[PDB]
């Protein structure tokens, strides 16, 4: 009767930046997923491939819990077949995504008077990320003919940009904490059933 | 080894709209790791040029820099009034990021003799055991001025102490104050206190005088 | 708005210690290299210490090794400098410097700086004496007058005239450190020759390290 540690993910004091999105593995435990949606405390709870209800009657080998913070008008990008700065350069989901995307407003926790600049997103990148790719490189982005030589300047940009969340921002500009559950069914006898 | 950056010249006096060139020589090769800063009095420095040719954000085009190895030049094509300040050069090829000792760019101007005022000690200060006599040199261009105190027409040295303002933003002049501090006992031992002032704008050293008992 | 607020300065007895703190806001402080730069009064710039955004690459000026140590908090966005075994040589304004990403030494943005003064002298307020205008000055040209601010140890003083209403012609001179170890300073203003009995001029001398506010009327004798 080992219960899956969802409290560590959803109730974490600090969430990671989207460019450095954190990944947690759920294995060898019981996950009663129904308490998650049958709580009505989130603003987005979509499941793809699998169905959110009667979802805890299935067995998987491993469950991945990806967590990060984006603003309100980028939550729609956390979905299969989406485009945008977050989907292209920060966090990409496969077209064949089977799993659940969970988000809720976190203006009370991640916004500060004068701006909370701890949360970052990747603004410049040559090519789109592959699905489930983490790019933490902070190399100066060359957008011109002259070499940057590691110094930001004309046509040489630092790849990461700060959200600067403020409590008086618009809802689309407000911070949202996102948890992505990936259901991976490897060959090993399924270790996360969760009656 | 401490990479010594020696700047040139020590001071530079030019009129607005003139071209300005500043030197910074390194003891050993820094390659291209050198930048230029600008600092106005009572303020933190401001990055202008970096990597010996690249301009910082918001730096106007009239500023430029070149050079490599051990010799570097900063160029202001046409001096605006707000470009008159102190400029430092800094290297990042060896810890520690040593600086030059500064090149100060002052406004060239026409000659102006100062207005001279002498101030006797206050009665309130003489209720203390000290007496301070203050000579004021006001609004003169050439910063080079000579001030000699005279007590019964016998000048001293050591008891005066000078202080010079920055070039006033408006008339581009300098103001100097020399302070002759004496004990009350020695102050009430002599009779006439005078301040002789020599300057380029003065065709004769001007003295201002007062007598102890008004 | 990008901000850099240094604090924690002040007086220290020679051989004591301090800790300075830098409050960053308006930018991703965790992605920047940080530095400390001193400037002694009337002298040039000297680089003090360097810290990487990760924090392990640490360098100091050779003259302050073993005595100074630098630290940074990427969560609370704060830079610190611990100073130990302080000498009178360390008397300077210590700026908190913000370096262009991964140049390690081209300082984008500077704080206003805080003044660290290391000396055995004790805090003392300033005596304020007037500098009365010359008796029988002139008819219409100019007359000069001011206050003399003498014998205050902590260096910053604020001298204004008529509560900031008298600004033209004012010359607040730089201070000079006397043989005693105490600072002395004059502030003078030039005013119309025949306006002395009609108009009143008054100093506003302020010394923050002593909670002192001395106003002084300055009129002829
Ligand atoms: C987070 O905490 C709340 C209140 O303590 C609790 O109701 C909720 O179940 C927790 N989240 C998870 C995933 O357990």
């Amino acid at each position: 009767t080992n219960l899956c540690p969802f409290g560590e993910v959803f109730n974490a004091t600090r969430f990671a930046s989207v460019y450095a999105w954190n990944r947690k593995r759920i294995s060898n435990c019981v996950a009663d997923y129904s308490v998650l949606y049958n709580s009505a405390s989130f603003s987005t709870f979509k499941c793809y491939g699998v169905s959110p209800t009667k979802l805890n009657d299935l067995c998987f080998t491993n469950v991945y819990a990806d967590s990060f913070v984006i603003r309100g008008d980028e939550v729609r990008q956390i979905a299969p077949g989406q485009t945008g700065k977050i989907a292209d350069y920060n966090y990409k989901l496969p077209d064949d995504f089977t799993g659940c995307v969970i988000a809720w407003n976190s203006n009370n926790l991640d916004s500060k008077v004068g701006g909370n600049y701890n949360y970052l997103y990747r603004l410049f990148r040559k090519s789109n990320l592959k699905p489930f790719e983490r790019d933490i490189s902070t190399e100066i982005y060359q957008a011109g003919s002259t070499p940057c030589n590691g110094v930001e300047g004309f046509n040489c940009y630092f790849p990461l940009q700060s959200y600067g969340f403020q409590p008086t921002n618009g809802v689309g500009y407000q911070p949202y904490r996102v948890v992505v559950l990936s259901f991976e069914l490897l060959h090993a006898p399924a270790t996360v059933c969760g009656p | 080894s401490e990479i010594v950056l020696t700047q040139s010249p020590v001071s530079l006096s030019l009129s607005p709209g003139e071209r300005a060139t500043l030197s910074c020589r390194a003891s050993q090769s820094v390659s291209s790791y050198l930048a230029w800063y600008q600092q106005k009095p009572g303020q933190a420095p401001r990055l202008f040029i970096y990597d010996a040719s690249k301009r910082a954000t918001g730096i106007p085009a009239r500023f430029s820099g070149s050079g490599s190895g051990t010799d570097f030049t900063l160029t202001i094509s046409s001096l605006e009034p707000e470009d008159f300040a102190v400029y430092y050069c800094q290297q990042r090829s060896n810890w520690p990021r040593t600086f030059g000792q500064g090149t100060k760019v002052e406004i060239k101007r026409t000659v102006a003799a100062p207005s001279v005022f002498i101030f006797p000690p206050s009665d309130e200060q003489l209720k203390s055991g000290t007496a301070s006599v203050v000579c004021l040199l006001n609004n003169f261009y050439p910063r080079e001025a000579k001030v000699q105190w005279k007590v019964d027409n016998a000048l001293q040295s050591g008891n005066s102490q000078e202080s010079v303002t920055e070039q006033d933003s408006k008339d581009s002049t300098y103001s100097l104050s020399s302070t002759l501090t004496l004990s009350k006992a020695d102050y009430e031992k002599h009779k006439v206190y005078a301040c002789e002032v020599t300057h380029q704008g003065l065709s004769s050293p001007v003295t201002k005088s007062f007598n102890r008992g008004e | 708005e990008v901000q850099l607020v240094e604090s924690g300065g002040g007086l220290v007895q020679p051989g004591g210690s301090l800790r300075l703190s830098c409050a960053a806001s308006g930018f991703a402080f965790s992605t920047y290299e940080m530095n400390w730069v001193r400037q002694a009064p009337g002298k040039g710039l000297e680089w003090v210490s360097y810290i990487h955004n990760s924090g392990n690459p640490v360098y100091y000026a050779d003259s302050v090794k073993g005595r100074f140590t630098i630290s940074r908090d990427n969560a609370e966005n704060s830079l610190y400098l611990q100073m130990n075994s302080l000498r009178a040589e360390d008397t300077a304004i210590y700026y908190c410097a913000r370096a262009l990403r991964y140049s390690t030494s081209w300082y984008d943005y500077w704080g206003q700086g805080t003044l660290v003064t290391v000396s055995s002298a004790s805090t003392k307020g300033p005596s304020v004496f007037p500098l009365a205008p010359s008796s029988k000055s002139t008819s219409g040209g100019t007359a000069a007058l001011g206050c003399l601010v003498k014998d205050y140890f902590p260096e910053p003083v604020t001298v204004s005239w008529n509560s900031g209403a008298l600004t033209s012609g004012v010359h607040t001179f730089p201070a000079v450190l006397q043989s005693s170890g105490l600072y002395s300073l004059s502030s003078v203003v030039t005013v119309p020759s025949s306006s002395l009995g009609t108009q009143t001029y008054i100093c506003n001398v302020n010394h923050k390290p002593s909670n002192t506010k001395v106003d002084k009327k300055v009129e002829p004798k």
